[PDB]
RNA sequence: GAGGCAGCAGUUAGGAAUCUUCCGCAAUGGGCGCAAGCCUGACGGAGCGACGCCGCUUGGAGGAAGAAGCCCUUCGGGGUGUAAACUCCUGAACCCGGGACGAAACCCCCGACGAGGGGACUGACGGUACCGGGGUAAUAGCGCCGGCCAACUCCGUGCCAGCAGCCGCGGUAAUACGGAGGGCGCGAGCGUUACCCGGAUUCACUGGGCGUAAAGGGCGUGUAGGCGGCCUGGGGCGUCCCAUGUGAAAGA
RNA sequence: UAGUA
RNA sequence: AUUGAAAUC
């Protein structure tokens, strides 16, 4: 199964993620088939978060279920919403 | 942690008047005025033809001792400036003259460069409202360096912020002086600036 | 794609099968100097048709054997045993380069 | 008149009857910084009539360094004896980056921008000298331009 | 047998030049002559011209040098300072247009043979071709 | 050589060796003492010289050489051995390191006190 | 019969040398479950090492034709040295007060188990970071001073004791040894040993050479191989040019 | 014979 | 003792 979710960039006390597509079965840190965007939970920057989201819908109609926090933030940029 | 033990001592050595103890160095002695040589048993010997090392050493020493900052620290802005766009030994006098802890010494906060490091560390100082404690703070151009609101009333703040009443600041400066409160207009050129060291024998040094 | 390789048959030796050997030129790496370099291929061929100096194109293939890889494509040209010699030669050089 | 520096003084010495004899070698460069350099190796008795002998010579022996804002117009290789000399143009900002023997003509010449590298045989004399062949030996567009015109 | 046509010619000129001949016969071929426009044209000799010697082709080129000159050694300076071969028979040295070498910055040639023919380096670099890099002349 | 030369033959790379088998390169090694002579050196010199000759945990058995004034080392001392030649003895190619094991720091040194290995003193200090 | 830490900790042994039998599943990720949840030494944190990189403290401004002591001294003086003393100033440490972001989902309610809306639970790091209040002049060491290489004088010692990267210092006047004072260089570091590239165009493609310096085979014959005159034509393998695909992320 | 110009 | 020594009284 392939996934949509976060993987953990920055440094300690630092937390950085790069929500990417990747196969389930790999490492969390490990080789991505395609980074789809990113996101900082301490929201330090105006843009702390931002979403291919034509991208995501490709996916998605592929099949690949991302992490519940991944859906989330997926939500948060309306990847879901219609009409 | 930076130099620390006698000072205008090279107000001596170096040969030319340092300005390292601010009001005394500029009134019958940085010492330099009762004695014009280098310290200790030989100081006033036969000088000796200095080496073409020796020479570009000394220089290299002179800028760093001015300003008051280490090897390791001096040596990565200069390594910082070659790989810069740009005419290198300017580049480097330019960031050298960046530094919170010089810029409120050239805007008279302080008397010294010493002196004007303690202010910065503790706390007595601002970065556009903000308290800054950092005396190596690479202060860009358009920012405002202030006094802190609950340091103004110190002795020796007023003292100082009096003596600026009528004096003149850098070309690449300002200086509201009632609002205790100043200005980086921008970085300064060679031209600006009056330093007693030929700069591309500091390049020369670090090229062996 | 797969490979197409030309060379010049130097055995028929074996059923259904030739050795064609292939040669390569380029810049050597280091030293500028354009070097040549050869190298036989196991080629198959199921109707014995192909024989001793026949150029012919060669081209990758599902594994015929342990070591053929390689399919007679077309005959380019026939004749060329002087090819053929100019290889039997280096070969039969070795005999006095022993000890 | 020009600046002059000594690059480099020596004693050698000849064996006679029952004891050695010295003497003195003096490799002294001048120039005005404005693409006129000299060089002169001067010997005698003293140090000090080695060193002015070697002044007057070098003002004898004086060159057009066809100078390009502190740098030189291209690249120039030359084998003085078993010495080598390479040059080549700088960007400012980069400075004179030689060993004491080049640098010393280079920045009396007026340079302030050059790259260079001795080799084969490093002796100083002769590295001197070929440097010296080097500048002697730079051209510019004007003098080609005059050269191939006919 | 005569190994390398083309740089014989490169070296008679080298040769002649260098006691300050007048004229120099060199053994004809198109490519020689080609190689001698591009000369010729750069102003580095006066020209060529075709001739027969003892029923066979040769080039014959005229030579040109500085003015007479001043102290001890009057002799001229040189039109052709330094030409050279870069390829050769034993080792062929071919460049694309991004790896054309500029001759001693700008005043200095680089012959170079092309699908578009023979060319100096500003030529091919305009034309934005590169070849075997026959030689270099400053 | 010809480029055809170069191409059949190429060029061969410089390798030299190590001037110190305390081998598995370790910048030190571990010694039990053997021997501990005191050796005359050559050349235009004249000085008793203190060595030891040490069994390595290389297996290997060599001599190695006391510096500073004077010491405390005998047949079972046990030393740490960081290699430095001598220069006037010839076949010595180590160093003893002096306040390391049983041997013994170095007594009223007031100068290069890092090395010869003596700890900071407290007269007027 | 049982067993297999090259999982995390940790024990031992070899070794110049390499850590806590730590907190938490709160975050991210993984597995099973419709879910609630259960498991995860993956992980997220804390602990120990100046092992590396970066930041910062050991004060700031006054302060003598210049104290004492210690070093030199042609006995007049010179040095440490504005350095201390001492005068005002600031206030690392430390005490008090307040105190995080990292966490909004899953889940429940409206809607339709969707979209969208609403709601609640949850912090190992941690009472830490950061903010405010108070407030003490409060750490300096290591290497080097014959040349290369920045820095010199007095004692001691006499081819001894010892130094030494290389050249080389020491035989009663030693800037080279050992101590002193002083000086130079770095500074929470400074030295040393080992290994790598460098300088070394000293394996030389870039970029070397062979009469006498290391180096022409004792001479031929010729095999393979390398190399190949002038002109024209065909092919387009070498070579050149344009598009396009590939060249993961991290790194630079 | 040793060190030493 | 002799030159700093080795040798030698
Ligand atoms: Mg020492
Ligand atoms: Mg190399
Ligand atoms: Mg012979
Ligand atoms: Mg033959
Ligand atoms: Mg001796």
């Amino acid at each position: 199964m392939v996934k949509i979710r976060l993987a953990r960039f920055g440094s300690k006390h630092n937390p950085h993620y790069r929500i990417v597509v990747t196969d389930a079965r790999r490492k969390r840190d490990g080789k991505y088939i395609e980074k789809i965007g990113y996101y900082d939970p301490r929201k330090t920057t105006p843009d702390w978060l931002k979403v291919d989201v034509e991208r995501a819908r490709y996916w998605l109609s592929v099949g690949a279920q991302p992490t519940d926090t991944a859906r989330r933030l997926l939500r948060q940029a309306g990847v879901f919403r219609q009409e | 942690g930076r130099y620390i033990g006698p000072v205008c001592r090279l107000c001596r050595r170096e040969g030319v008047k340092l300005y390292l103890k601010g009001e005394r160095c500029y009134s019958p002695k940085c010492a330099m005025e009762r004695r014009p040589y280098p310290p200790g048993q030989h100081g006033q010997k036969r000088a000796r033809r200095p080496s073409d090392y020796a020479v570009r050493l000394r220089e290299k020493q002179k800028l760093r001792r001015i300003y008051g900052i280490s090897e390791r620290q001096f040596r990565n802005l200069f390594e910082e400036a070659s790989k810069k766009k740009g005419v290198t030994g300017s580049v480097f006098l330019g960031l050298l003259e960046s530094r919170l802890d010089n810029v409120v010494y050239r805007l008279g906060f302080a008397v010294s460069r010493r002196q004007a490091r303690q202010l910065v560390r503790h706390g007595h100082i601002t970065v556009n409202g903000r308290r800054v404690d950092l005396p190596s703070y690479r202060v860009r151009p358009g920012d405002e360096i202030a006094v802190a609101e609950k340091s103004r009333n110190l002795e020796l703040i007023r003292q100082n912020l009096e003596a600026m009443k009528g004096r003149k600041v850098g070309p690449w400066l300002s200086l509201d002086v009632e609002g205790m409160k100043g200005k980086f207009l921008r970085l300064p050129d060679r031209e600006d600036l009056a330093l007693p060291v030929n700069e591309q024998l500091v390049i020369e040094f670090y090229s062996r | 794609p797969k490979k197409v390789l030309t060379g010049v048959v130097v055995s028929d030796k074996m059923q259904k099968t030739v050795t064609v050997l292939v040669e390569r030129q380029f810049p050597h790496p280091l030293y500028g100097k354009v070097i040549k370099r050869s190298k036989k291929y196991l080629a198959h061929d199921p109707e014995e048709k192909y024989k001793l100096g026949d150029v012919v194109e060669i081209i990758e293939s599902r594994p015929i054997s342990k070591r053929k890889r390689f399919r007679v494509l077309r005959l380019v040209e026939s004749g060329r045993m002087d090819l053929v010699e100019k290889y039997l030669i280096r070969r039969q050089n070795y005999e006095s380069l022993s000890k | 008149d020009f600046e002059e520096k000594m690059i480099l003084i020596r004693r050698t010495a000849r064996m006679q009857a029952g004891g050695r004899r010295f003497r003195f070698g003096a490799l002294v460069v001048v120039g005005d910084r404005q693409g006129r350099v000299g060089l002169g190796f001067g010997k005698a008795p003293e140090v000090p009539l080695a060193v002015q002998k070697a002044g007057y010579y070098a003002r004898r022996n004086m060159v057009e360094v066809p100078l390009q804002n502190g740098t030189i117009p291209h690249e120039i290789e030359v084998e003085f004896g078993a010495s080598k000399i390479v040059l080549k143009p700088a960007a400012p900002g980069t400075g004179v980056i030689a060993g004491a023997v080049p640098r010393a003509i280079l920045e009396l010449a007026g340079v302030t921008d050059i790259l260079t590298k001795e080799l084969g045989s490093r002796n100083p004399i002769n590295i001197a000298y070929a440097t010296m062949e080097a500048l002697r030996q730079l051209r510019t567009k004007a003098d080609v331009e005059r050269l191939r015109k006919g | 047998m005569l190994t390398d046509p083309i740089a014989d010619m490169l070296t008679r000129i080298r040769n002649a030049t260098r006691v300050y001949k007048e004229s120099t016969d060199v053994p004809a071929s198109r490519f020689k002559e080609e190689i001698l426009r591009i000369l010729a044209r750069e102003g580095f000799i006066k020209g060529y011209e075709r001739v027969d010697v003892d029923g066979k082709p040769y080039l014959r080129v005229y030579l040109k040098y500085g003015p007479r000159r001043q102290g001890p050694d009057p002799r001229p300076e040189q039109v052709i300072h330094h030409i050279r071969r870069i390829s050769k028979p034993g080792r062929r040295v071919y460049v694309g247009v991004k790896e054309i070498p500029r001759v001693r910055r700008g005043l200095g040639i680089a012959i170079l043979s092309t699908s578009k023919g023979v060319l100096t380096d500003r030529e091919a670099r305009k034309l934005g071709v590169g070849g075997e890099l026959i030689c270099e002349v400053w | 050589p010809t480029i055809n030369q170069l191409v059949r033959k190429g060029r061969e790379k410089v390798r030299k060796k190590s001037k110190v088998p305390a081998l598995k390169g370790a910048p030190f090694r571990r010694g039990v003492c053997t021997v501990v002579r005191t050796v005359t050196p050559k050349k235009p010199n004249s000085a008793l010289r203190k060595v030891a000759k040490v069994r390595l945990t290389s297996g290997y058995e060599v001599t190695a050489y006391i510096p500073g004034e004077g010491h405390n080392l005998q047949e079972h001392s046990v030393v740490l051995i960081r290699g430095g030649r001598v220069k006037d003895l010839p076949g010595v190619r180590y160093h003893i390191v002096r306040g390391v094991y049983d041997a013994a720091g170095v007594k009223d040194r007031k100068k290069s006190r890092s090395k010869y290995g003596t700890k900071k003193p407290k007269e007027a200090a």
